[PDB]
């Protein structure tokens, strides 16, 4: 019944103008509003505006008078079809999250408690194009003692857009990886890191490969991890 | 704006027991609040509206007491599909204000990280970065602090960390933290060093490297 599909996530350098359109079926569209809320990956959630999808007037909180604009066509044909676009203008560090959609439950149009969500739109803004990561080892310092057990891995280094995968020996190895979420540098460019526990005996003397596919720049990579002396 | 506080900042709880989230309002608020609960890659899910009403679709074991200024969100039989982040959202006002979410973990004996730490490659100072990692692993509780210190100055603002899901066998957390450098100061210090703090630690740990030492 009720679906809010949203935009494709989008890449803007900062300055840039991005619009999120928001298609709402299933419903009689003129019949309730249409929130927007941010969310932030390291803060919470952010309300943004909404808008009247009959009349179209545009109510936003302060932080964002005139730097948004939220527009709604209403569908030639039928009243269960209707699209809501958004457009937040001079984006900025500050501005990268997923931008959701969604719309009140029934009888709310006063209030905002929202019912249906989008699936969300990624927006990042970075200063960069699409690049292949480089791919580092990470092992134990020469005169590093781990007792019991040890560790080596992969750093995957300035790369962008996401995302990547990351395995270990093809796939034969999975016992105690933890490949971690990606962070967005200064740079503009993403950095991550897949490291493995395991005992220190065996480093020296088994082969370690992390395997890299970064799709987005169709770059894909096979390092192999060894401590020096 | 209306501030909402949102207690406890963490939940650890196992399946069974029965958890209450509670959200301060900064002024009185008729029953204006909502509850929405929050998976990673997952669009928010409406748990409760005007403070006590379930929406459809939300089982029984979810409801929403209070009004005025203090609200509550109360899970009786708790069970694995509810561990997640769950946020209180107030529309007395304009603009709408959200709290600053509880994440609901799910409680196991204390457990300290394993801390190690890894140097820049060969490979990286050749290209004119130095990447120290410093890495924590299967841990618990989420709660973790990490410095880093280069010949023992605390370095501040030159560090980025990341940290996983919790863990569906072990119920851990682990933990890496990137201090990048140039190449230029990175051959200026030698002490590398990664202070961890944590709860299951009689005193902080400190694992390092001379940058050098064979
Ligand atoms: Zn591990
Ligand atoms: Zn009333
Ligand atoms: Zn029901
Ligand atoms: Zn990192
Ligand atoms: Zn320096
Ligand atoms: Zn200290």
């Amino acid at each position: 019944q009720v679906q809010l599909i949203q935009s494709g996530p989008q890449f803007k350098t900062p300055g840039a103008s991005v619009t999120v359109s928001c298609k709402a079926s299933g419903y009689i569209f003129t019949d309730y509003l249409i929130h927007w809320v941010r969310l932030v990956p390291g803060k919470g959630l952010e309300w943004l505006g909404r808008i009247n999808t009959n009349a179209g007037l545009m109510y936003l909180s302060h932080k964002f008078e005139g730097r948004l604009i939220l527009r709604r066509v209403v569908d030639w044909r039928t009243p269960s079809l209707g699209t809501v676009n958004m457009e937040l203008r001079n984006v900025r560090s500050d501005d990268s999250a997923i931008y959701f959609c969604g719309r009140v439950v029934d009888g709310f149009n006063a209030a905002g408690p929202l019912e249906f969500w989008g699936q969300g739109s990624p927006v990042i803004v970075s200063s960069a194009s699409t690049k292949g990561p480089s791919v580092f080892p990470l092992a134990p310092s020469s005169k590093s003692t781990s007792g019991g057990t040890a560790a080596l891995g992969c750093l995957v280094k300035d790369y962008f857009p996401e995302p990547v995968t990351v395995s270990w020996n093809s796939g034969a190895l999975t016992s105690g990886v933890h490949t971690f979420p990606a962070v967005l540098q200064s740079s503009g460019l993403y950095s991550l890191s897949s490291v493995v526990t395991v005992p220190s005996s065996s480093l020296g003397t088994q082969t370690y490969i992390c395997n890299v596919n970064h799709k987005p720049s169709n770059t894909k990579v096979d390092k192999k991890v060894e401590p020096k002396s | 704006q209306v501030v909402m506080t949102q207690s406890p900042a963490t939940l650890s709880l196992s399946p069974g027991e029965t958890a209450a989230v509670s959200c301060r309002a900064s002024q009185y608020v008729d029953r204006s609040i909502s509850w929405y609960q929050l998976k990673t890659g997952r669009a928010p899910r409406l748990l409760v509206y005007a403070a006590s009403s379930r929406s459809i679709g939300v089982p029984d074991r979810f409801s929403g007491s209070g009004s005025g200024r203090d609200f509550t969100l109360t899970i009786r039989g708790v069970q694995s599909d509810d561990f997640a982040l769950y946020y209180c959202q107030q529309d007395y006002y304009w603009p709408v204000t959200f709290g600053q979410g509880t994440r609901l973990d799910m409680k196991r004996t204390v457990a300290a990280p394993s801390v190690f730490i890894f140097p820049p490659s060969d490979e990286q100072l050749k290209s004119g970065t130095a990447s120290v990692v410093c890495l924590l692993n299967n841990f618990y509780p989420r709660e973790a602090k990490v410095q880093w210190k280069v010949d023992n100055a605390l370095q501040s603002g030159n560090s980025q960390e990341s940290v996983t899901e919790q863990d569906s066998k072990d119920s851990t957390y682990s933990l890496s933290s990137t201090l990048t450098l140039s190449k230029a100061d990175y051959e200026k210090h030698k002490v590398y060093a990664c202070e961890v703090t944590h709860q299951g630690l009689s005193s902080p740990v400190t694992k390092s490297f001379n940058r050098g030492e064979c």
